[PDB]
DNA sequence: TTTCTGTCTCGTGCCTGGTAATCC
RNA sequence: UGCCUGGUGUCUUGGGUGU
DNA sequence: GGATTACACCCAAGACACCAGGCACGAGACAGAAA
């Protein structure tokens, strides 16, 4: 699918740590993937995302969500989690971080969801 | 014989492959061939094969000195005489087996790297015994003026380079070609460097390091038959300027040698080479000594 | 290539072999292409893998 | 500490000097790329060592060395605590303070924080 | 001195291309790299810069009816075997029929005279060879299943011995990890090895 | 060089007006002069100054 | 006035150093 | 057969956004 | 006397070794001077 169809992905990542950039590759369907390798794959749905807003007055502002791929420019929120976050809609701004690893991504779902 | 290592590495490709199973191999023969005697031998030295040396009538050299030796007593005592006589014997074979071994191998060793010896010398000789070209009209052994012209690749991006040198053996002029050799304005600026400077060289060497410089050779010898570029004679069918190949192993190893560096400071390496290439011309005998150390190296 | 060791001062060297994606390529035994750095094991023999560094004829 | 801090070395007699990854050049513009604070006041430090070391063989005015020494005294002190209380700030030819080492390690902005 | 030497064709090609004439002839296979492909012949480039081209018999088997450009396109190199050789003008003909690229092998002309070349010996050493490309590993099958047990014939046998008639024990079979055996009591000191034989496995573990 | 695009300019370095322009394009060309290296060995006056 | 030229002025170039609380 | 590019200042200051 | 005074984010705008003076290489013009 590549970098610009979702779902895709970005780079392809070999055994000895060399990156494969799929926006430059002429033969993308020229590439057999092998066991072991890594695949930067797209952002999809449930995915585990730390999410937090500023200042962090308690250990409630920075919660794991999942993640649901919307249209429009907006992170959306239930407004429930509103009160945690000590957040509104009249303008305010959240960060998100992506957890990289099987462990962080664990740590996310069972600890801070 | 093979050995493990001799088992497992000599493989279809190696140079050792010719000789993985040879057997009975005449010796009178290894002269004539020195180059496989010593491939055997490199061979056994890295731990992969065993060279045996066997006669196939030992046991007759056997029985015919223990005829010589046994007695012809016929008695049981003479036959334990006879028996000790004979161990013996055979103890003494054992042992002195390995030492004539040795001896005929390093024989054989001697007279294969004399023979190889004397076939590179040969080479040499043969490769650096050309008098300097001569052009029509003059006597053996008259230094011409040269002129070299080269590219070097090819690629996109590759001017031709100009050298020109006298009989002297000096420099005279170097020229750049900046446009394309396939356009009309390399062809005529070469046309006017050659005819309008009084330059006249007695012959045209082209060399490269691709298949890209036969286009180039090609086009010059087409601009050569074209404008008729005919050799000054000094005071009439008079002689087009000759355009061939020059061997460059000299002029390589000039081009990156300290010496043209100090010879000329402020000049391309192109240009070095060129020069190199035109005085291999002028005087290949020279040239071979310039390379002082370098030349053993050579592929001889 | 050969498989041998030898000493030799910078100057003797010819050049270095500069060669492009499009002159070292190399094929294996059943045919399929390998490129620079990638690691292949040998069929026969001591059986050996590694990465290749430079490929010629 | 006998082995590991030894009441002498509090004085300086051998300057270590950093490696340019510590006092990176930055390119101003296109054409002309500015030294750092560092390197400068390493400059200076040398200029004035050069300038203790070719006084001292020539001629020896005591007020002469005197004031070179106390030149080469400061020069060490303010490249790394440009803060000292009771004397002068080292300023640089556009009139701001040099950056010493110790700045560079407190406050907000600092390495730890 | 003798007079200068000039260059001859085999001189000129070997300074050009670095390869000798020996190692570039016929009967030669060599890796090249495709650089146009056309309908009725394909341009392909060498490693040494040799420009090839191969006319449409070659390219494609003889039995197959696929078209080139489908089956090859460019910077898809492949091995190609050397039929003629221009060199005077550096150009020579390929072909792609396996009739060459592969039956090719023993490409040297060493003499194999039994006199003094010992052929046994070489022969022997190739069934060695051969023999060892055909051993292989194998290892055991884990099964997670409340009535399999990885037990041997006899010691399913055994192990039912302490069970009352009916009882029931999984076992892998000897057929392979496709087959399992399944061994139940039919009697005191009887038992019954069924072999089951699986498809559309998942894996070879799996079930 | 940029790895946006330089063919929206014209020949005088400047983008005409009227012309749609995205995200990285280049709309000013602008070239400072380099001390020329040893290319001209054997380059065809393709070096870069 | 014709012709060879001198020799010092001068353009182009460059080195390198002078120059606001509070609190303990 | 003519063949394709990733590399981005620093230091100050000022005005703003969300608590 | 010393040390420290919330968190995050955005954008724009103005400054960043200059210089001058003494030492060298090359050149050239307008005037000397024989004929
Ligand atoms: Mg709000």
């Amino acid at each position: 699918n590549g970098p610009n169809e979702h779902p895709g992905a970005k780079y392809v990542i070999r055994d000895n740590g060399d990156r494969i950039d799929l926006r430059y590759h002429k033969r993308a369907g020229d590439i057999v993937l092998q066991y072991g390798w890594k695949v930067e794959r797209h952002l999809m749905d449930d995915d585990p995302v730390l999410f937090n807003r500023q200042p962090s007055l308690h250990k409630m502002s920075m919660m794991a969500h999942r993640v649901k791929v919307m249209p429009y420019s907006t992170f959306r929120l239930n407004l429930s989690v509103t009160s945690p976050y000590n957040a509104d809609f009249d303008g305010d701004e959240m960060n998100l971080h992506v957890p990289q690893s099987e462990e962080t991504r664990a740590e996310l779902s069972q600890l801070c969801a | 014989e093979l050995t493990e290592r001799g088992k497992l590495q000599i493989e279809p490709e190696s140079p050792y492959f010719d000789f993985k199973y040879a057997k009975n191999r005449p010796i009178s023969a290894l002269t004539a061939t020195p180059d496989l005697y010593l491939r055997m031998i490199q061979a056994e030295n890295d731990g992969l094969v065993n060279i045996k040396v066997e006669l196939p009538m030992l046991s007759t050299v056997v029985d015919h000195f223990y005829n010589i030796l046994k007695s012809d007593g016929t008695s049981e005592i003479s036959e334990k005489w006879n028996a000790l006589r004979n161990d013996a014997w055979k103890q003494s074979l054992d042992k002195l087996i390995p030492l004539v071994q040795l001896n005929v191998k390093e024989s054989i060793r001697r007279d294969c790297e004399r023979v190889l010896y004397f076939q590179v010398k040969n080479s040499f000789t043969k490769k650096i015994d050309q008098a300097p070209y001569q052009p029509p009209t003059y006597a053996k052994g008259t230094i011409p003026r040269v002129l070299t012209l080269s590219f070097g690749e090819g690629n996109r991006g590759d001017a031709v380079l100009g050298v020109f040198m006298d009989d002297s053996g000096d420099v005279k002029s170097q020229i750049k070609f900046d446009e394309d050799f396939q356009s009309r304005d390399f062809s005529d600026s070469l046309t006017r460097y050659i005819k309008s400077n009084n330059i006249n060289p007695d012959i045209i060497g082209i060399s490269g390091f691709n298949i890209h410089t036969k286009k180039l050779f090609d086009k010059v010898n087409e601009l050569v038959n074209e404008e008729r570029l005919t050799i000054e004679y000094d005071n009439s069918d008079k002689h087009l300027i000759r355009v061939i190949y020059v061997n460059d192993e000299t002029a390589r190893l000039y081009q990156h040698s300290s010496k043209s560096s100090a010879e000329y400071p402020n000049r391309p390496q192109l240009a070095k080479y060129c020069i190199g290439l035109a005085k291999y011309i002028q005087s290949p005998l020279l040239e071979y000594l310039a390379l002082d150390e370098s030349m053993y190296s050579l592929h001889i | 290539s050969d498989g041998k060791l030898l000493s030799l001062p910078p100057v003797s060297i010819y050049s270095k072999l500069n060669l492009n994606p499009n002159q070292q390529i190399a094929i294996d035994s059943n045919g399929v292409e390998v490129k620079v750095g990638d690691t292949v094991r040998e069929f026969t023999g001591e059986r050996r893998q590694g990465t290749i560094l430079h490929v010629y004829r | 500490n006998e082995d590991y801090a030894r009441p002498e070395w509090m004085i300086i007699t051998v300057l270590p000097v950093p490696p340019p990854q510590v006092r990176p050049s930055i390119a101003m513009d296109e054409t002309t790329q500015g030294q750092d604070d560092l390197t400068h006041k390493l400059s200076d430090i040398l200029k004035a060592n050069i300038n203790v070391q070719k006084l001292e063989m020539d001629g020896s005015p005591q007020h002469i060395i005197n004031e070179v020494e106390q030149l080469l005294q400061f020069h060490v002190a303010t490249y790394m605590d440009n803060d000292i209380a009771g004397q002068p700030q080292a300023l640089q030819k556009s009139g701001r303070p040099v950056k010493a080492i110790r700045a560079r390690l407190k406050g907000k902005e600092g390495r730890l924080r | 001195r003798r007079d200068f030497h000039i260059l001859n064709e085999a001189e000129i090609f070997q300074l050009l291309t670095r390869e000798t004439v020996d190692s570039f002839r016929k009967g030669m296979v060599i890796p090249v790299y495709v650089r146009k492909v056309e309908s009725s012949y394909m341009s392909v480039s060498t490693q040494s810069l040799i420009a090839g081209n191969i006319q449409r018999q070659d390219i494609l088997e003889p039995n197959d009816r696929r078209d080139p450009r489908e089956v090859y396109s460019v910077g898809q190199t492949v091995r190609a075997c050397i039929l003629d050789v221009d060199y005077y003008n550096f150009k020579c003909q390929l072909s792609l029929l396996r009739q060459f690229t592969e039956n090719q092998v023993a490409g040297l002309n060493v003499n194999r005279n039994p006199k003094f070349w010992d052929i046994e010996s070489e022969n022997r050493d190739r069934q060695e060879e051969i023999d060892k490309q055909r051993e292989e590993s194998r290892e055991s099958r884990v099964i997670k299943h409340p009535f399999f047990h990885n037990m041997k014939s006899k010691e399913a046998e055994d192990y039912l011995a302490a069970r009352p008639v009916g009882d029931v024990v999984i076992r892998p079979s000897s057929k392979g990890s496709n087959h399992i055996t399944i061994s139940w009591k039919v009697a005191p000191q009887l038992y019954q090895h069924i072999d089951v034989l699986e498809e559309n496995k998942d894996d070879a573990n799996a079930i | 060089l940029k790895h946006g695009t330089y063919e929206k300019l014209d020949e005088d370095g400047l983008i005409a007006p009227g012309v749609r322009v995205s995200g990285d394009d280049i709309i000013i060309g602008k070239t400072t002069p380099i001390p020329p290296d040893t290319e001209e060995l054997g380059q065809r006056t393709k070096y870069h100054t």
